[PDB]
């Protein structure tokens, strides 16, 4: 139904499947479920709906062996979704764990494009302890040097 | 004294019948019912609510018939209820055999009051866990009277027994007036009855027979939502 | 404890515990099994032979209730009895009254209300027996049927009232009971009774057998000691 | 509170009968269940047929009672007390059939039974039977009539009822169904019954652990159908 | 006033209504048209959970017996 241009008709069926009931569902499996529900809640724009799934999923699953591919998706999702409600130290903190990640890690430009990301968005956040913590943490900071405009 | 709350043939050193007392409490926590008694005649409402769709509401009356002229309806015990009006019918017969007359109300009363004493002068046999009510039309005058488990009658002009009946008196009182009509007796009682009944007035949950000079009649339950129509 | 003392209470679960007394009175009894073959119905009774003085044959516990009706009683042996005289009475009026043989499913209807009115009031006490009536007509065919102390009464294809009834219901099962006539019935029975009855508890012990078919032409009656011998034989043959 | 519960001609002091209470709750020792349908033309009950002995004779394990040729009952409760209503509402419609010349109303069966009921319950001279009576039958100019009779002496009519342990349940799901405004046809019925009890006991229902009284306009006479309409019943309400 | 409610969600419908209930029951009907609103995984409370909770509360009859009435 997506495919035809139905992406609120899509994303009320996959609603109200609940993934969490099906015990014998694979943990992966249920995961991958959990983002199509988030990307089709955010193609509709229920952020409200988006922050209750994101609750719902935890954040203990990307720290395993083949969880790359859901970290990174999940991560931009919310991403979108914070950009959405303007929270720039959150989009922060996901684009930092977005950079964490080794398969971004290992491509040049991936992770070149994380770092600007987060320093560019931890410039964006109102000035707090929060913030002049984070802006103390990324500009420790080797890899800096590999883009001398965002470190300058 | 709890130790004298089990003998029907035992006085209290307080001198208190306890267990009619309780027969009595049992009446209290009946389903509500009023009866009112007009310059016209004789109104007798009573709240007949199931507990579910499942029961017949037509099945059983409780508004029923003795006499041609004399009804009565009831508060307290249910089966009960049946036995009374039996031997209610069965006495009003038993006069008109030896009379040729139909049986006034305050006869039948008294000896309706008979039959439930009867039931409270010896142990083994529990005294009649209702109260009633009974209309009746004599000699151009209403008669509305209240037989009790003690056997004690009484000649009450407007009165409400059961669930709420402090409630359906204090509500009383207030919206009735010894010079009022049938059809504002028929009000007054459906108001009596909305005071202490929960939810809508279906025309299958309520009850109302009149005692007028033609008779005694149970109404209709379109007659009933004519009323309820008009009241609410 | 207080819902208990007489058979008019209730129990706030709701039961009649003097009911389930009477029951359990009865299951302190000596076994007794009645097996409906395919031509007639076959009882079986152990009796404890409780001393050595009494007499074979005394305290039997098959009655026959009218000519054609034969019981099994199991539990109190006076309440027995006495339900024996009330079963023999009721076939009586029974007869008297309608002029032909009471079929035995009413008979049984009859003296399950009676035991069931002993079940009601405080001034008497449920009956402590339970007991079987079993009987074979041209026109009905072979019947069994069986009355608790609660006075609940259904027909059974084969069943065992007493101590060991479980026991001898589970070697009652695997017999095909709607084939065999009662020729051979009776010596199944047999071995069941010897079976069941525990030697070391009940120490010695007289198998009584009855039956009512149409090798009896329908009259209810005792087995003749030939059958009853080559029956005790069979029994005892199977010791291992 | 709980100390006037010994006697059943004792008021508790909230007005309480508790003997009777009692008496209900024995119903439920049964063990079984028994539902009531009235369709538009015809009424239908269905008990639980719990024969749990390979050697017990099915045909007299029968919950189903024909009190007479038109009238139909099905008990629940101790079987003892049920016969023995059983017996006595027989006697009773045989009474007022002699007496009256016509057949006893099923309205008449209960009502009495009610009255006997109570009798029993204000004098303390008989335990009350704990045995629930549903009597079904066609009274002619109001059709079908189903009746439900209660050891309190509550004799009450009904579109639909249930009595035995899963009560409340079966009278929540048929609660449920009469509201729904639909053709109670015969096969209707049967369905609705058939439904009830296995929605509340989760049951396969092989045909041989349930029996089936049927009264209809059409044949006003208590019918019990055999086991062949039983598979057949259950094989429509399948599909 | 605290929940999260609805535009449709209109209290006056249950306020008319004659039945006699207290403040602990419409306490309970609050929390339980909630908690219905909360187990079909919706976080604003419809009138229709809300209708289910006043019918869950109001039966207050549970057995009766039907004879003491």
């Amino acid at each position: 139904k997506e495919q035809n241009g139905d992406v609120k008709e899509a994303a009320s069926i996959l609603q109200e499947l609940q993934v969490e009931t099906y015990g014998s569902m694979e943990k992966k499996e249920r995961v991958e479920f959990i983002l199509e529900q988030m990307r089709l809640c955010l193609a509709v724009k229920d952020y409200i709906r988006t922050q209750i799934i994101s609750k719902k999923i935890n954040t203990k699953f990307f720290q395993e062996e083949n969880t790359e591919k859901l970290k990174l998706k999940y991560y931009n999702l919310m991403i979108q979704l914070d950009q959405h409600e303007g929270s720039y130290l959150s989009i922060c903190k996901h684009y930092r764990a977005i950079y964490d990640t080794p398969c971004i890690q290992a491509e040049s430009e991936k992770w070149q494009q994380a770092l600007k990301s987060v320093v560019l968005y931890v410039i964006l956040a109102p000035f707090d302890n929060e913030q002049s913590d984070l802006v103390h943490r990324i500009s420790g900071d080797k890899k800096l040097e590999e883009i001398p405009k965002y470190k300058d | 004294e709890r130790g004298y709350s089990f003998s029907l043939t035992t006085f209290s050193p307080s001198g208190k019948l306890v267990q009619i007392e309780y027969a009595l409490a049992a009446v209290a926590g009946g389903a509500p019912s009023v009866g009112i008694k007009a310059a016209n005649g004789v109104v007798l409402a009573t709240e007949k609510k199931q507990k579910s769709i499942l029961y017949d509401e037509r099945s059983v009356h409780k508004v029923e018939p003795i006499t041609k002229h004399i009804g009565l309806v009831y508060s307290g015990m249910g089966p009960d209820y049946r036995v009374l009006v039996h031997r209610a019918r069965k006495l009003a017969q038993q006069y008109y055999l030896v009379y040729q007359e139909p049986i006034p109300t305050a006869q039948l009363v008294q000896r309706v009051a008979s039959v439930m004493q009867e039931y409270t002068q010896s142990g083994g046999v529990r005294p009649f866990g209702v109260s009633l009510l009974i209309c009746g039309w004599n000699e151009g005058r209403p008669y509305l009277f209240q037989s009790d488990p003690s056997g004690a009658y009484f000649a009450w002009k407007a009165t409400a027994m059961g669930k709420n009946y402090v409630n359906g008196k204090t509500f009383l009182e207030k919206r009735y007036n010894e010079d009022l009509e049938l059809e504002d007796a028929i009000h007054t009682a459906i108001l009596t009855l909305k005071e202490s009944f929960e939810g809508q007035m279906t025309e299958d949950n309520i009850e109302v027979g009149i005692c007028n000079e033609a008779g005694f009649r149970r109404l209709t339950p379109t007659e009933v939502k004519d009323y309820l129509a008009a009241i609410a | 404890t207080g819902y208990d003392l007489s058979a008019s209470t209730f129990s706030p679960d709701g039961r009649v515990f003097q009911v389930e007394y009477a029951m359990k009175a009865v299951e302190n009894s000596s076994t007794a099994i009645g097996i409906r073959c395919k031509d007639g119905v076959v009882f079986g009774v152990e009796k404890l032979v409780l001393s050595k003085l009494y007499e074979e044959g005394s305290n039997k516990r098959l009655f026959n209730v009218d000519r054609h009706v034969g019981m099994a009683v199991a539990g109190l042996l006076a309440d027995a009895r006495s339900l024996a005289d009330i079963a023999r009475e009721e076939a009586s009026n029974f007869r008297s009254n309608f002029g032909y043989n009471i079929p035995l499913k009413h008979l049984a209807d009859r003296v399950a209300m009676y035991v069931h009115a002993y079940t009601l009031y405080s001034a008497v006490r449920p009956f402590g027996c339970s007991f079987m009536l079993g009987s074979y007509s041209v026109n009905d065919g072979a019947q069994l049927y069986m009355i608790d102390p609660s006075g609940v009464s259904y027909g059974y294809w084969g069943c065992a009232i007493g101590k060991a009834r479980q026991a001898a219901k589970t070697e009652i099962e695997k017999l095909q009971m709607k084939e065999m006539t009662c020729r051979d019935i009776v010596k199944e029975v047999a071995k069941i009774i010897y079976i069941v009855h525990d030697e070391v508890k009940d120490k010695a012990f007289e198998l009584e057998l009855s039956w009512v078919g149409e090798l009896t032409n329908g009259r209810h009656e005792i087995v003749p000691k030939d059958i009853r011998e080559e029956a005790e034989k069979y029994a005892k043959e199977s010791l291992k | 509170s709980a100390g006037f519960d010994r006697h059943i001609t004792i008021f508790s002091p909230e007005g309480r009968l508790y003997q009777v209470e009692y008496a209900f709750k024995a119903i439920n020792q049964g063990g079984l269940t028994s539902v009531a349908v009235r369709g538009k033309d015809c009424a239908v009950i269905v008990t639980q047929k719990k024969v749990p002995d390979k050697l017990l004779d099915s045909s007299t394990v029968t919950h189903l009672f024909k009190i007479t040729e038109n009238i139909g009952c099905v008990m629940t409760g101790m079987t003892a007390d049920s016969r023995s209503q059983v017996q006595r509402a027989r006697y009773e419609a045989a009474n007022w059939k002699y007496k009256y010349g016509y057949e006893i109303p099923v309205d008449m069966l209960c009502k009495r039974i009610a009255d006997i009921s109570q009798v029993y319950t204000q004098n303390a001279e008989m335990r009350p039977l704990g045995c629930c009576m549903i009597l079904i039958g066609i009274d002619e100019e109001q059709g079908p009539q189903v009746y439900k009779c209660d050891p309190a002496g509550y004799y009450c009519g009904f579109k639909a009822t249930a009595a035995g342990v899963k009560q409340t349940e079966s009278t929540s799901f048929l609660e449920k169904k009469v509201k729904k405004k639909f053709d109670w046809t015969f096969e209707q019925t049967v369905e609705t019954a058939i439904t009830c009890l296995s929605t509340v006991l989760s049951i396969d229902f092989k045909p041989s652990e349930i029996e089936v009284g049927v009264v209809t306009v059409e044949n006003p006479k208590f019918r019990i159908l055999t086991e062949a309409e039983i598979d057949a019943h259950l094989v429509a309400l399948a599909e | 006033s605290k929940m999260n409610l609805s535009e449709e969600v209109d209290l006056e419908d249950y306020v008319a209504r004659p039945d006699k209930i207290s403040g602990a029951d419409i306490n309970s009907i609050c929390q339980e048209s909630g908690m219905l609103a909360v187990r079909e995984n919706r976080y604003i409370v419809l009138a229709k959970d809300f209708e289910k909770a006043y019918k869950t509360v109001i039966k207050k009859d549970e057995q009766e017996h039907e004879f003491y009435k």
